[PDB]
DNA sequence: TCAATATCCACCTGCAGATACTACCAAAAGTGTATTTGGAAACTGCTCCATCAAAAGGCATGTTCAGCTGGATTCCAGCTGAACATGCCTTTTGATGGAGCAGTTTCCAAATACACTTTTGGTAGTATCTGCAGGTGGATATTGA
DNA sequence: TCAATATCCACCTGCAGATACTACCAAAAGTGTATTTGGAAACTGCTCCATCAAAAGGCATGTTCAGCTGGAATCCAGCTGAACATGCCTTTTGATGGAGCAGTTTCCAAATACACTTTTGGTAGTATCTGCAGGTGGATATTGA
């Protein structure tokens, strides 16, 4: 266990299929994990800054939304 | 005697005024800005809701859910351009398969 | 203590689709939609007044911001609606 | 058949990664920026992060499978994921 | 004309600066089209910024603000 | 050869590659279709700004698109490459 | 009537590269550089104070904005420099 | 009598930054230490870029900086390029890159 | 391999444009000082909602196979680049007026403050009712022949 | 094309989780009336720079040929998907804290106004000097031999 091997092959296969992908190489399951780790690092770093500024020990949804909005990604359904 | 009624609107003109005043957008705010902006917001709201209700009708349902909003937005050329850097929770994707 | 746009969304919905409801997850999306466009338009209107050394935001700034943000026919109709609203507000 | 699974997964909207693994990973990443402190996480924050991540990955897969076909293939390679990220910026 | 004044050699030079060895004969029309599309979007935003102020001359700052909107910040003119 | 010398020479330089009068003429022709049919004047620095931006755009697009010819095992630039680059960028 | 940052850029240059000049086209680029970063940092600092219901911009807001905008080691050094500046400003 | 840039130990202006923050509709009030911090940050970034550009100029055997040199500096650095990735430098050209 | 031809590379000369320097000045912008005021830090405290364990069953893991696809090779015809001779369109230069920009009035519109009425958000306790899950019946395409 | 099997649609029933509807309330907020103030529009004038002409020659255009490359057809071996049996990790539930959020106080740092230096931007005028272009002159690879 390494906490990123919990992102399994079937889940990645499902995301690919929802993306229209017919066949998948066996080297796609490690590449995807790195991509995901980079994305999460970038978002979480900014989320933690917003909440440490406010002198809290609890990450809220607004902190995540603000971080994403910075990164160029705007998410609606939350508040 | 309400401002939204004088203008023929359902959206709030006073609240928009207060939000412009408190947001540090300028040192002053005129009287037609809130009504103009409220009307624009109402137009866009209704334009989306119409298409979402149509999509619900096509799917044989009487209640709108985020899937319907996503379909409306992504099947309309202009709303997609306006909302192209946006992801809608619980909306999914448009079906799309292609031959090689 | 908390405030939202749900009342007015529900009115507009009953005005375009009288037979049709809306779920709670979706109205969150719509409330987020309204807050985003407000911010964009008011942000552009703030700059136009700064670029031209003005201390007041008027309907002309909002109109120009609408033209800049919105694409094509959608801007045209939005401009028409806002102009009518102001016109019949002033005449009362 | 791949064709039935694609059609089924494009009509659906539910999340595809399981919750607890994603939560564990996101908490493992957080503790590096907080200098040893175990921050708490609202429940509606992890769902937000998950929605965003899954959207990102799906759209990336689309863009990359556009590049498999450009090359005359049917099979997705890492070769094709890397190049899409370069072009997107 | 006025789009055929963007010549074959000019496009070929722009391609070479980008590292292109060979160039199909159909690239000269495609480039012209995409350029014509790029200018339309910038120019109307510039003209809008220019008309909000009540003047009849397009200044460099209007272009800079337009590009900044499109996400194409430019250094050198303001 | 001749292509390699030209590539090396052109990447070493900074000057503009499109001639000025044609670009001016095209930009004015495009402006007139807005403005409700009236001819606006242009500062010179404005046209230079627009030209710099346009040439940058095109050079970067050619760069991004010659990566898709080599992906497909080719050496020759085709239009499908430009189209796909624009699609993937989001334009 | 017009104002710029050229004086201070020239000082800094004579402070890092005493033998080296700078052309007029380049100093325009540097002036544009300074105006852009100012706007970004102050914009982020404006929001953090709005998110947290504060009416005052302080050094803490600027510090947080610096951390958010700038990447990696560059933010680290910028924070060090700003902290030293404030420290020896207060002690006078 | 005494300036504030000198107390802080800076070349950039602390009064002008204060003025621009107050006149920019950024917030109702502005503290004493914000302009100092911000001026210091701006000075640091300017000095970094100018150092790299002067080095590039010397490599090319020149005594004067021009936009080409700033472009080379920025695109040869893994962080400044990330800060300035959506930016085009006038009269800067491209990096030599074949293949 | 040989090598003249480009070609590269270095080096020197001259000069023209652009840089850097000095002086004047004046204005507008920043500093110092004293007063008053209001935002935010510090400390209490309470209720919500986050975290920690546990029990089980549903999804994932591992192995084998065979059918499909990726990748290398060969061949041939289409199409690109290079070279050379014309000449047409861009570039540079100069008199001219239209529009941007500054200054002065004033007047219309926005901020400030107090009273009063209306609206909206939240809770209690309902009552529907829409949509999902399971069950069953009828009907077709594709697997292999 | 034959055909059974999934699979595809459609209809039905049941139910329960979530949406609409009332009450009510009371707190917050919006509206109406006077009053004062100042920001921006309207008018005039001025001078700067942007449009508009006319010569000169340097880059673009057209034709032809040789060779390079794209594309289609074979073929072979690697490798991905599908199926089945099994078991481990995730999901759901219930129980406590601990941290967020609201409240009160006060004190320290910010706005405000006035008087006084100082610094920076612009303008002549000076000169000087960096680098670009030119040409000499030495020396290397290169595709045809």
């Amino acid at each position: 266990r390494d906490n990123i091997q919990g992102i399994t092959k079937p889940a990645i296969r499902r995301l690919a299929r929802r993306g229209g992908v017919k066949r998948i190489s066996g080297l796609i399951y490690e590449e995807t994990r790195g991509v995901l780790k980079v994305f999460l690092e970038n978002v979480i770093r900014d989320a933690v800054t917003y909440t440490e500024h406010a002198k809290r020990k609890t990450v809220t949804a607004m902190d995540v939304v603000y971080a994403l909005k910075r990164q160029g990604r705007t998410l609606y359904g939350f508040g | 005697k309400s401002r939204s009624s004088r203008a023929g609107l359902q959206f709030p003109v006073g609240r928009v005024h207060r939000l412009l005043r408190k947001g540090n957008y300028a040192e002053r705010v005129g009287a037609g800005a809130p009504v103009y902006l409220a009307a624009v917001l109402e137009y866009l709201t209704a334009e989306i809701l119409e298409l979402a209700g149509n999509a619900a009708r096509d799917n044989k349902k009487t209640r709108i859910i985020p899937r319907h909003l996503q379909l409306a937005i992504r099947n309309d050329e202009e709303l997609n351009k306006l909302l192209g850097r946006v992801t809608i929770a619980q909306g999914g994707v448009l079906p799309n398969i292609q031959a090689v | 203590r908390k405030e939202s746009y749900s009342v007015y969304v529900y009115k507009v919905l009953k005005q375009v689709h009288p037979d049709t409801g809306i779920s709670s997850k979706a109205m969150g999306i719509m409330n987020s939609f309204v807050n985003d466009i407000f911010e964009r338009i008011a942000g552009e209107a703030s700059r136009l007044a700064h670029y031209n050394k003005r201390s007041t935001i008027t309907s002309r700034e909002i109109q120009t911001a609408v033209r800049l943000l919105l694409p094509g026919e959608l801007a045209k109709h939005a401009v028409s609606e806002g102009t009518k609203a102001v016109t019949k507000y002033t005449s009362s | 058949g791949w064709l039935k699974e694609i059609r089924k997964l494009q009509k659906s909207t539910h999340l595809l990664i399981r919750k607890l693994p994603f939560s564990r990973l996101a908490r493992e990443i957080c503790v590096k920026f907080t200098r040893g402190v175990d921050f708490n996480w609202q429940a509606q924050a992890l769902l937000a992060l998950q929605e965003a991540a899954e959207a990102f990955l799906v759209h990336l897969f689309e863009d990359a499978y556009l590049l498999t076909l450009h090359a005359g293939r049917v099979t997705l390679f890492p070769k094709d994921v890397q190049l899409a990220r370069r072009i997107r910026g």
